[PDB]
This record gives C-alpha cells, structure tokens and sequence, in this order.
C-alpha cells in the first residue's frame, strides 16, 4: 500500500 | 516549551517521532514508521521558538527529515512547518513540503504539500 | 555533493545562507541579511541526500529557520524545501512555509508559502 | 459526480457554501459565513471532473472566490483544490491558496496557504 | 484592471492562456499547449478583485483549470492563486495546487504545489 | 473575532 | 518528457 | 519597508 516513509512504509515494495 | 515538546508524538498515518527540545531553539530526534525496525528510523533536525509569547499563543517550529538512512533512500526530503499548542489535548499543528530529487524536466511536479497533525496519545 | 553545497547562497529578495554540508547528510549554517549584522543572523539546521541519484536528478534538501537569535524574535519559523541542482550555474530552487505562532482564533491564517531560488552569485 | 457534489456543503471553520455541478464540468454557486445576510455571501466558480475513474478514487476539482461582492472588498482572493469524496460519510477534502493583493514590496508574504474539510452535515 | 487582464499570457513552462476579465469579475477562457491543438485545450474559470487598491498594490485572482476537455481526462484540476501586475512588463504571479483523483490509501500525495509567472511577450 | 470572509465573518470590524 | 497536460503536454505519452 | 527577518531586515522597525 504505502511505498514511501511518509505514509508510514514498514515493509519495502 | 521544551519541556512540553520533549517525547513521543503520533501523527494520524501511522508515523511515531521522538524529539529532544535544547534549551537554545534545538530539535532533534528520530522520524519512525514501526518501532523496533531500524530500516524505518531516519534522522531529524529543527528549531522552534525557545521564548514564545505568554499571550496564549502556539509555538512556531519546524523541522526536516532527509529519506535516507543506512539502509534505504528515497531521494527526497519533507519539511514540517507548524505550532505546538500545549494543555491536556496537546498538539502540533503542521503544514509540510516533500520535494523529490528530479530532472530537470520533471522538476515542475517535484514538490506535494500537506498537513499532519500530531498527538501525544 | 557536500562540495557543492558547502558554501554562501544568495536568494533574490537580499538575504545570504553560509551552509556546512556534512557527509552524514547534515546542513548547518547561518541565515542572514546581506548586510551581515549580528542582530540578523540566525540559526538554520537541515538534512540533504547525501548520495543523490547518478541519472541526472537534482539533490533534496530542507532546513529550518527559528527567527529567535539572541537580539530579536519574530515569534515564526521557516521551512525551505526544494533541490540542490549542480553545474556552472548551480542553484537550489526551494518552496517554503512561515508559521507564525497565533492564537486558536487566528491558526487559519498562521501559516504564508512562498519560494525562494538561491544562486552562488 | 454531479449529483453527489450539488447541494449545500460546511467547512469546520462556521463557513457553507452551496454549490451546482454542471453536466460539463462546471462548478456555480455562492460561498456564505451567515445565512440570510447579503454582505457575507461571494460568487464561487469552478470546475470538476465530470468522468471520474471507477477504481474507488475520489472526484478531482477546484473553485475560485474573490472576495468582494456589493457591499465589501477584502482585496483577494482564495482558490480551493482538493477532491470530493462519496459515500454515506461524504466530503470534500481540500488545500486552499488565500492571496491578496499586495505592493511589489510585500510580494513575497502574499499568499496564505490552509486545509478545509467540507461536509454534508 | 479588465481591460490589462483580458488577452493571451504564457508562463515558463510552455502553456498558454488566454482569458477574458468581465466587469463582473469573472474570469472565463482556454488554458491550452504551446501550438495550441484542439486535444490540448481546456476550459479555465476564475475570478478577480474588479475594484482594486489605488496604492500601487496588484490585483488578487485565481482560476481553476479541470484537466479533462472532449478528447482526453487525466482526473486531476489545478487552481492557480496570484495577482495581476499592470506596467510596460505586466504579469500574473501565481502560485497554483494540482490535486489528482486519488484513492484513500494515496490521499496524502494527492496535491502538487508549485508557482507560475505569466507574461505577455 | 474574524475579520476576514474565509474564517466565517459575519458583522465588518 | 511532459506526460501532463499542465506541463504543456501536446501528444499522449 | 521590510519588518520580518525573511525579507532581508536589517533595523527593526
């Protein structure tokens, strides 16, 4: 879902 | 003050920062996603208004996360722009910029703006 | 490129920005009016890539301003955010965010954006 | 769409503003602080996109208010961008732009920069 | 200043507008490419201070441009907020927000921001 | 309290 | 480059 | 002219 630190990324895509 | 803006602070996406306000304007800490995961921890620097008015007023600062850190980079920097209002439903108020490194043809759509609020709960 | 951005920025409106880029990605320096008196200086602390995209991409970059130093204070703070781009005519082309601190009443209007382009020259 | 976005919508802030899609993208109508209270309402226009994707995503739009009507003049003028968003808890998520209009020298703080949240109820 | 508004403008970027200033203070015409095919054409609205200050100050405006037209939908809008500056080198400074369709999980990178400068040569 | 249309005002100042 | 209309886009990408 | 550090002020005013 979220790709980018910001929106919180936990896991890499 | 410094005293009211030291720790945890959780915004409403799912992003925790620890921050340490220094007695001359400082701010420093960390910007995570998950605790405990050190891929997700990156670095953060600001300022804030050590001396703020006494009138009922918030506190301007600021601060800036570059995306990188020992094991991740995303090319891109945010910048957070906002007040600390303290009391029991303390809060921070902000507006950000998150530029991106781009060509010079990409260089029109290189920058989103939002806003985050963040809690102590 | 630490080199590159280590140095003195002028932007258009006559203000002057010596920054310190370290290798850890850090920006520190001093925001100040061309004059260079002491009652015009500030403190300014950021973060930039330190290891940028080879394609061609510019270098993103943010910092702080507190407008407290120990003569005056404007009871705001500024956050620039943008790209450092490299070559003959380097430059670092921003978007920032003032906040001033206000009371709940006036939050609406607490925050002004604008952008500044800053040359070596 | 046309017939979600047309009706009377409330920010957080005490302001209503109502509001007629038309079939082609066009946003009319009047943006008001007090109901029945001729000096407080202002001419709004826009525009949205009438074809919207069809994977879950919200309705891009935007409107322009210049504030002054007949009986007042704010000298500026504020410009909405957001996206709407249906369903039983509908709204209008925004980022708004407030400029007004300035001496050459004051350019540079001309423009506010804010967030509403509209909503049906 | 109708009459200084009214007519063809172009930015940096390579983009045209012409508009038409109403004494009402609607502002209605075409934002389109450089060569200007009829596939790049889009409908603009807006609004404007048609009584402004006497001081030397600009005229506040904005307009929105939704970027769908009969031939293609890229699900977004923009809205430019700024001011008119008449003289022998008369522009429109403008700083704009482009809002895209956005699915919830992607709302928080919906809004570009960035700044525009119109002239008529 | 408010004295601009956008933060709600209703009576001039 | 411009696959935008905004950035003066003239022939779909 | 100039009254906020931003804008290059020197002298307060």
């Amino acid at each position: 879902r979220c790709c980018h630190p910001q929106c919180g990324m936990v896991e890499e895509c | 003050a410094e005293a009211g803006i030291t720790g945890t602070w959780y915004n409403q996406l799912g992003s925790t920062f620890i921050v340490t306000a220094g007695a001359d304007g400082a701010l420093t800490g960390t910007y995570e996603s998950a605790v405990g995961n050190a891929e997700s921890r990156y670095v953060l620097t600001g300022r804030y208004d050590s001396a703020p008015a006494t009138d009922g007023s918030g506190t301007a600062l600021g601060w800036t996360v570059a995306w990188k850190n020992n094991y991740r980079n995303a090319h891109s920097a945010t910048t957070w722009s906002g007040q600390y209002v303290g009391g029991a439903e303390a809060r921070i108020n902000t507006q950000w910029l998150l530029t991106s490194g781009t060509t010079e043809a990409n260089a029109w759509k290189s920058t989103l703006v939002g806003h985050d609020t963040f809690t102590k709960v």
